[PDB]
């Protein structure tokens, strides 16, 4: 597939908002979900491993987990150093090549 | 009366014997219990023939065979018997009153690599079919013209094996699956193998 | 500890183009690379798998035969050469990093990434 993402989400500060990635049988129902963080002017940064708890360090309010054929990722705490895109990754397994496949992308205020 | 059968030993080893060089093994005073055998959830190939899986642990059998080898996932339809196939005329095939069955899954973590994995070969050119249950082993050169070529190959004379080119950014039907098929032979002899009663 | 990029300017269309990052830090023949491309308004794209030393790679669908990839131990370099070059490939050049001897997991830091455009 593709994996459809939310052009953009805003929000307020100390609002929770939650982001989550849709995808379909043997790119979420099969194997893991990932999460990166990309800020500007920067390179792309990793935000989680496996979806379970977070990779190296960061503050406990990121977290998120998987259901069915979807994936989603709970954000509160809103800063405006936080204003970012977020992106997802999974293995494919398509028919005829299987890569990569990331996500879309999002806005978020 | 016993403890129990060595089902892991088979279903969880390292190494896998080859299409062209499929291996027994002689299951038998032991105690099977096919409860576990539901564990992996790729068992998209678990279709049953002789018996109905259900209905699999209330009798029991005389003798069991458990041959496994890998091939491609196109190939996977053609292991039932009564199919025609570059492997199932050539490499393995089953007889027509076939008991037992059948388990396969796909395994593209383990049995695949990023540079590739030239370990897996089957053959392709021979002289003509071969009977139900059969192993080759003869590495002859194949004479496809009718002139005399010994042992130096090329036009007219082809070397039978080729090899798999096994990547993990193939597409499903090309990637390695896994295949175990079992044997039975119910209720001809005194009992050897079965569970809880 | 950390993978350093080179510099790159614009190449005429239908033409060939180098793309390299030095490694330096870790062991060298014990860990996969992956490269990807990100193109501006959208996400980025995986291109291909490394494995240092003996050079085996393996290629998606949309992207074989039109990317050439080399890799050695001594000089520590990685060769990522692309050809036909045309307009729409117009995308930063981003060579990652993996898990080690496995293509399927986390990725450990980026590079500062390379622009080419047509």
């Amino acid at each position: 597939s593709v994996l459809t993402q939310p052009p953009s989400a805003s929000g307020t500060p100390g609002q929770r908002v939650t982001i989550s990635c849709s995808g379909s049988s043997s790119n979420i129902g099969s194997n893991y979900v990932y999460w990166y963080q990309q800020l500007p002017g920067t390179a792309p940064k990793l935000l989680i491993y496996r979806n379970n708890q977070r990779p190296s360090g960061v503050p406990d309010r990121f977290s998120g987990s998987r259901s069915g054929t979807s994936a989603s990722l709970a954000i509160s705490g809103l800063r405006s150093e936080d204003e970012a895109d977020y992106y997802c990754a999974a293995w494919d397994d398509g028919l005829s090549g299987s890569g990569w496949v990331f996500g879309g992308g999002t806005k978020l205020t | 009366i016993t403890n129990l059968c060595p089902f892991d030993e088979v279903f969880n080893a390292t190494r896998f014997a080859s299409v062209y060089a499929w291996n027994r093994k002689r299951i038998s005073n032991c105690v099977a219990d096919y409860s576990v055998l539901y564990n992996l959830a790729p068992f998209f190939t678990f279709k049953c023939y002789g018996v109905s899986p259900t209905k699999l642990n209330d009798l029991c059998f005389t003798n069991v065979y458990a041959d496994s080898f890998v091939i491609r996932g196109d190939e996977v339809r053609q292991i039932a018997p009564g199919q025609t196939g570059n492997i199932a005329d050539y490499n393995y095939k089953l007889p027509d009153d076939f008991t037992g069955c059948v388990i396969a899954w796909n395994s593209n973590k383990l049995d695949s690599k990023v540079s590739g994995n030239y370990n897996y070969l089957y053959r392709l050119f021979r002289k003509s079919n071969l009977k139900p249950f059969e192993r080759d082993i003869s590495t002859e050169i194949y004479q496809a013209g009718n002139k005399p070529c010994n042992g130096v190959a090329g036009f007219n004379c082809y070397f039978p094996l080729r090899s798999y080119s096994f990547r993990p950014t193939y597409g499903v039907g090309h990637q390695p699956y896994r295949v175990v098929v079992l044997s039975f032979e119910l209720l001809h002899a005194p009992a050897t193998v079965c569970g809880p009663k | 500890v950390q993978l350093v990029q080179s510099g790159a300017e614009v190449k005429k269309p239908g033409a060939s183009v180098k793309v390299s990052c030095k490694a330096s830090g870790y062991t060298f023949s014990s860990y996969y690379i992956h490269w990807v491309r990100q193109a501006p308004g959208q996400g980025p794209e995986w291109m291909a798998i490394i494995n240092p030393g003996d050079g085996g790679a393996s290629y998606a669908q949309k992207f074989q035969g039109r990317v050439t990839l080399t890799r050695d131990t001594s000089t520590s370099t990685l060769y990522m050469e692309l050809s036909s070059l045309r307009s729409e490939d117009t995308a930063v050049y981003y060579c990652a990093r993996a898990e080690g001897s496995s293509w399927l997991g986390w990725f450990d830091p980026w590079g500062q990434g390379t622009l080419v455009t047509v």
